[PDB]
């Protein structure tokens, strides 16, 4: 699948 | 720990995902999300 | 009467309606299908 | 939406 990461 | 995102391969909305999952299909669908409020494609994305 | 479908605008399958609809809306999605069966985006669009 | 129609 085609993920993505945004810092919390 | 970084907020996980998963594109939609159908309407190609992103989806939050918990922290706790790798081991993702190669495909995958809103209707898969296990959040039950956005598990479906007309469900807007959530903003940033 | 003759076999209306309709186009998910997310996955681009194209669905079987019944005959005799009310209105559909303007983006319409495997979610919104009468049919329980068709119901999301990762099951295969029927053979015409 | 889009629509078509196929004979029965
Ligand atoms: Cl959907
Ligand atoms: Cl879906
Ligand atoms: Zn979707
Ligand atoms: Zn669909
Ligand atoms: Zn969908």
């Amino acid at each position: 699948a085609r993920t993505k990461q945004t810092a919390r | 720990p970084d907020q996980t995102w998963v594109q939609c391969d159908a309407c190609l909305k992103w989806r939050k995902l918990p922290d706790g999952m790798d081991q993702l299909p190669e495909k995958w669908y809103c209707s898969n999300n296990p959040d039950p409020q956005f598990r479906n494609c007309e469900v807007p994305e959530e903003p940033e």
